[PDB]
C-alpha cells in the first residue's frame, strides 16, 4: 500500500545515496589504477554534481509534463545500468569515467526531484510529515551505507571494480519493486518575476550563500576525508585503509542522526528565549564546526583517534544546522513564492558550493605537489594545506548567517505583510 | 454547445399547465439560452415561481472549477440521468412539491417535471399575481450524504413583489442517480446563479427568454 | 471556532481593548491575527501576533495598535491608541496552527468599529 | 450602471438618522428600489421595498412605519429615515435594485 510505497521510496533513496558516495571510499584505487592526480579525482564530484544541479529543473518540469512514477522508474533503471558499465572501464580511458559520473548525477537529480513530490502526493495527513522525516533520515543513512559499502567491498573483492558492481544489482532490483508497491500518482513571467522579487531579499540571499559554502565544505570534506586519513597513515611509521572509510561512513551516518537531532533541539531552547534564535545557533554551530576542522589537521598527524573525534563533532556540528537554515529559509520567502526560492537556493548551493569544490580542492593540491617535492609526506603535507581551505569557507559561512540573523525579523515581519494581502 | 428541450407539467389547486421549452447550454462558457411557452391559454401561478425551479432543475450546463471538475455529481450520472425531487415551501403562500427525471437522451437533452400545488389562498402573492418580471440572483449549498447515497441542496429563494413586498422561499432538492455507476459526490460546495429575463417582442405570445450563467465555488 | 468581542463606535483618538479567545481551546500555540476590510475598499491588514513572541503591525497603522497574549487567561488582547477615521472597517481576528507564513485556517465573525 | 449609499454613523439609543442611495447609469424612478439589512454572520433579510409606481412602501412587521423612505427622481436618490432606533437596526444595510441582470450596492455598516 501507501506505507509500502513509502518503504520502497526510502530504500530507493539510500541505494541512491549509497552508489553516490561509493567513489569516495574507493577514490585512492580509483587514482592509482588510472594513473590520475588529485585533479583527475575532483574531475569526477565535479562533473557529477554540476549535471545534478544543471539537470534537477528539467526533472521538476518534467514531473509536471510526464507521471512521476514513470520518470522515477526510468532514471532508477538509467543510472543503475549507467554504474554497473562505468565498473567496466578501460584503464587507458579516463574521460569515460566522468561522462558516466554525470549520468549518474543526472538520474540522481531526477530521483531528488521527483520522489518528494510522490511522497507528498501519497499522504495529506500527518504521516506526511512523519515519512518526508524518515526521508531526510534515511538520506545520511544512505551516505554512510555508501562509504561502508564501498569499504567493505574493496576489503573483500580485492579490486575496486566490484564496489561499483554489487550496489547496481541492488538498485535495479528495487526499481522492479517501484512499480509494483508505488500506485501512480494522481508560468515563466511569473517565474521571473518571483526571481527578480527574491534577489532584493536580504535574508535570503545571505541563507542562500551560507548553505552554499556550507555545500563547498561538506562535498569538499566528505571527498577527500578518506584519502587524508591514508596519507596521514602512510606518513607515520606504522599504516593500514578499508578500516578507515569503515569509520569514517560509521561516524558520518551517527553525525549526520545526532546531528541532527541536537539542532533541532537547540533551536527549539533557543527560540523561546529570544527572537532570532536559528540564524545565532546556526552561526556558533559552524562557527565551532570551523575550529575542529582546523583542529583536525592539527590532530591527525599526533594521532588518528584525534582526527576522528574532530570529524565527530565538526559532522555533528555541520550537519545539525541544515534543518535550521531551511526553517529560516521558508520563514523569510511567503508561500506564493516558496518553490522557486527553494529551487534558486538549491542551484545557488550546488554551483557556489559542492560543484567544482572538489576539483578546486584537487587542483591546490596538484599545484602544491608540483611547486615542492613528490613524496608520501609531500603529497600529505599538500593534500592538508588544500584543505585547509575548508575552514575559511565554514567561517564565512557562519558570517553570512550572523548577517542573516540581522535582517531576519525585519524581512519576516515584510513577508507576513506580503501574504496577509 | 448541447441543445436542450424541456417539457413539464403541474397541477396547482385542480389548475393543470404544461410548459415546454428549447434552448441551448455551453458548459466551457458556463451559459445558458432558454426559450419557454405553455400550450394552455393562461397559467394561474405567476411565472417565476416556476421559472426558479425550471432553472435550477438542470445543472449539468453550470461550469465548473478546475478543482471542482471531478467534484461535480450531475455531470457524473448525466449518461444514466437522473430523478430529482424539490421541496419548496413559499413564505405563507403555500408548498410546491415536484419530481423531475434528466436525462441524455439520444444526442439531446430531455427534462421531464412533474410538480403538485398545495396550500393556496387568495388574496396572496401567488393568486394576485403580483410578482413583477424582474428576478435575482442566488446561491444553492450542495452537500453529500452517503445513507441516502445522493446529493442535497437547500437555499433560500428571494421573489420580488409589485408593492415591494420580497418572499423568502426555502428551497430543499434532493437526488437519486438512476445509473449504477460511480457516484463521485462532493462533500460541500456553493453554486451561484445570475438569471437575466427577456420578451421578443416578435410575437405576441409571451417568451420568457431566459438567461443563466452558474459557477460553482 | 474563534469568538471576538469588544469592539463600538467612539470619538477620534479613542482606546478599544479587543478581546480574541478559542472555544476549542488554548490558543497559546496557535498565532494569532487582526484584519480589517473597509466596506468600500479591498481588505487590509491590522496585526499580527506569533508563536515566538513578536507583534507585527502594518506599516499604516505602526505605532498605534498593541497585541498581547495572556496563557494565564488564554486570550488575545488587541489596545488601540490614536485610533483615526481610516480604521473604520470592520475587524476579524483569525489564529493559525503553524509559525509560518500562510493564510490562517480559523476565523472570527468579529465586530464594527467606527471613528468620528 | 452603480449604486452608492452614504450617511451611516452609529447612533445613540432614541437617536435618528437618514441614509441616502444614490444610482449612475440608469433612472431611479422608472424601476422599484430595495433595502436589506444584514447582521454579523446572519442571513441576508429584506428590510424595506418601495414600488416602482411609488404608490406604495412594504414593510416588515418589526419595522412597520418607521423607515419611512422617500423617492426623488429628479434628485435622483432615494433616502431613509431612522425614525425610531431598536437593536435590530445594529445591523449593516445594503441599497439594491435590478435592471436586466441584477445590481447589489456598497451599501453602509450603522450600529446603534
Ligand atoms: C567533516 C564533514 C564531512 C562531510 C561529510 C559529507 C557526507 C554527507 C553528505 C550528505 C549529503 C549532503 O549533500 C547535499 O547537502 C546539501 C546541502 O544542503 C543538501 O541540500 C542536498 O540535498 C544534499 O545532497
Amino acid at each position: 500500500g501507501r506505507g509500502a510505497a513509502a518503504a520502497i521510496l526510502s530504500l530507493g533513496n539510500v541505494l541512491n545515496y549509497l552508489d553516490r558516495y561509493t567513489v569516495a571510499g574507493v577514490l585512492l584505487d580509483i587514482q592509482q589504477h588510472f594513473g590520475v592526480k588529485d585533479r583527475g579525482a575532483g574531475l569526477l564530484q565535479s562533473v557529477f554534481i554540476c549535471s545534478f544541479m544543471v539537470a534537477a529543473p528539467i526533472f521538476g518540469y518534467l514531473g509536471d509534463r510526464f507521471n512521476r512514477k514513470v520518470i522515477l522508474s526510468c532514471g532508477i533503471f538509467f543510472w543503475s545500468a549507467v554504474t554497473f558499465s562505468s565498473s567496466f572501464i578501460p584503464q587507458q580511458y579516463f574521460w569515460l569515467l566522468v561522462l558516466s559520473r554525470g549520468l549518474v548525477g543526472i538520474g540522481e537529480a531526477s530521483y531528488s526531484t521527483i520522489a518528494p513530490t510522490i511522497i507528498g502526493d501519497l499522504f495529506t495527513k500527518n504521516t506526511r510529515t512523519l515519512m518526508l522525516s524518515v526521508f531526510y533520515f534515511a538520506i545520511p543513512l544512505g551516505s554512510g551505507l555508501g562509504y561502508i559499502t564501498g569499504s567493505s567491498v574493496k576489503q573483500a573483492a580485492g579490486d575496486w571494480h566490484w564496489a561499483l558492481r554489487v550496489s547496481p544489482v541492488l538498485g535495479m532490483i528495487t526499481g522492479t519493486l517501484i512499480l509494483i508497491l508505488v500506485p501512480a500518482t494522481k508560468a515563466r513571467t511569473s517565474w521571473l518575476r518571483d526571481m527578480k522579487a527574491l534577489i532584493r531579499n536580504r535574508s535570503y540571499v545571505f541563507s542562500s550563500l551560507a548553505t552554499s559554502a556550507v555545500s563547498f565544505a561538506t562535498g569538499a570534506l566528505g571527498m577527500w576525508i578518506p584519502l587524508y586519513l591514508h596519507r596521514a597513515q602512510v606518513v607515520q611509521k606504522t599504516a593500514e585503509g578499508a578500516k578507515d572509510s569503515l569509520i569514517f561512513g560509521a561516524i558520518t551516518c551517527f553525525t549526520g542522526f545526532l546531528g541532527v537531532v541536537t539542532g533541532a533541539g537547540a533551536t527549539r531552547w533557543c527560540r523561546l528565549k529570544t527572537q532570532r534564535a536559528d540564524p545565532l545557533v546556526c552561526a556558533v554551530g559552524m562557527l565551532g564546526s570551523a575550529i575542529f576542522i582546523c583542529l583536525i589537521f592539527v590532530a591527525a598527524k599526533s594521532s588518528i583517534v584525534g582526527a576522528y573525534i574532530c570529524i565527530f563533532v565538526g559532522e555533528t556540528l555541520l550537519f545539525s544546522n541544515w534543518a535550521i537554515t531551511a526553517d529560516i529559509l521558508m520563514y523569510v520567502v511567503i508561500p506564493t513564492r516558496r518553490a522557486t526560492a527553494v529551487a534558486l537556493q538549491s542551484f545557488t548551493s550546488h554551483l557556489l558550493g559542492d560543484a567544482g569544490s572538489p576539483y578546486l580542492i584537487g587542483f591546490i593540491s596538484d599545484l602544491i605537489r608540483q611547486s615542492t617535492k613528490d613524496s608520501p609526506l609531500w603529497e600529505f603535507l599538500s593534500l592538508g594545506y588544500a584543505l585547509m581551505l575548508c575552514p575559511f569557507v565554514v567561517v564565512l559561512g557562519g558570517m553570512f548567517f550572523l548577517a542573516t540573523a540581522l535582517f531576519f525579523v525585519s524581512d519576516r515581519a515584510r513577508a507576513e505583510q506580503q501574504v496577509n494581502q | 454547445v448541447v441543445p436542450i428541450l424541456v417539457e413539464l407539467d403541474g397541477d396547482v389547486n385542480g389548475h393543470k399547465f404544461s410548459v415546454r421549452g428549447e434552448g441551448e447550454g455551453d458548459a466551457t462558457n458556463g451559459k445558458l439560452t432558454l426559450k419557454f411557452i405553455c400550450t394552455t391559454g393562461k397559467l394561474p401561478v405567476p411565472w417565476p415561481t416556476l421559472v426558479t425551479t425550471l432553472t435550477y432543475g438542470v445543472q449539468c450546463f453550470s461550469r465548473y472549477p478546475d478543482h471542482m471538475k471531478r467534484h461535480d455529481f450531475f455531470k457524473s450520472a448525466m449518461p444514466e440521468g437522473y430523478v430529482q425531487e424539490r421541496t419548496i415551501s413559499f413564505k405563507d403562500d403555500g408548498t410546491y412539491k415536484t419530481r423531475a427525471e434528466v436525462k441524455f437522451e439520444g444526442d439531446t437533452l430531455v427534462n421531464r417535471i412533474e410538480l403538485k400545488g398545495i396550500d393556496f389562498k387568495e388574496d396572496g402573492n401567488i393568486l394576485g399575481h403580483k410578482l413583477e418580471y424582474n428576478f435575482n440572483s442566488h446561491n444553492v449549498y450542495i452537500t453529500a450524504d452517503k445513507q441516502k447515497n445522493g446529493i442535497k441542496a437547500n437555499f433560500k429563494i428571494r421573489h420580488n413583489v409589485e408593492d415591494g413586498s420580497v418572499q423568502l422561499a426555502d428551497h430543499y432538492q434532493q437526488n437519486t442517480p438512476i445509473g449504477d455507476g460511480p457516484v463521485l459526490l462532493p462533500d460541500n460546495h456553493y453554486l451561484s446563479t445570475q438569471s437575466v429575463l427577456s420578451k421578443d417582442p416578435n410575437e405576441k405570445r409571451d417568451h420568457m427568454v431566459l438567461l443563466e450563467f452558474v459557477t460553482a465555488a | 471556532q474563534l469568538v471576538e468581542n469588544g469592539g463600538g463606535c467612539v470619538k477620534a483618538g479613542g482606546s478599544l481593548r479587543l478581546s480574541c479567545a478559542a472555544s476549542q481551546g488554548t490558543l497559546s500555540n496557535l498565532v494569532t491575527g487582526w484584519f480589517r476590510r473597509a466596506p468600500g475598499k479591498e481588505r487590509e491588514f491590522v496585526a499580527n501576533i506569533g508563536r515566538d513572541g513578536l507583534t507585527v503591525y502594518s506599516n499604516s497603522v505602526k505605532g498605534r495598535f498593541t497585541i498581547s497574549r495572556d496563557r494565564a487567561k488564554n486570550t488575545v488582547y488587541l489596545q488601540m491608541d490614536s485610533l483615526k477615521p481610516e480604521d473604520t472597517a470592520v475587524y476579524y481576528c483569525a489564529g493559525r496552527l503553524s509559525r509560518f507564513p500562510g493564510e490562517y485556517d480559523y476565523w472570527s465573525k468579529g465586530t464594527p468599529v467606527m471613528v468620528s | 450602471v452603480q449604486l452608492v449609499e452614504n450617511g451611516g454613523a452609529c447612533v445613540k439609543p432614541g437617536g435618528s438618522l437618514r441614509l441616502s442611495c444614490a444610482a449612475s447609469g440608469f433612472p431611479v424612478n422608472r424601476y422599484s428600489m430595495r433595502w436589506y439589512r444584514q447582521a454579523p454572520g446572519k442571513e441576508r433579510e429584506w428590510v424595506a421595498g418601495m414600488s416602482s409606481a411609488g404608490d406604495r412602501s412594504s414593510y416588515e412587521d418589526s419595522v412597520k412605519g418607521r423607515f419611512t423612505i422617500s423617492r426623488d427622481d429628479a434628485r435622483n436618490t432615494v433616502y431613509l429615515q431612522m425614525n425610531s432606533l431598536k437593536p435590530e437596526d445594529t445591523a449593516v444595510y445594503y441599497c439594491n435594485v435590478n435592471v436586466g441582470f441584477e445590481y447589489w450596492g456598497q451599501g453602509t455598516q450603522v450600529m446603534v
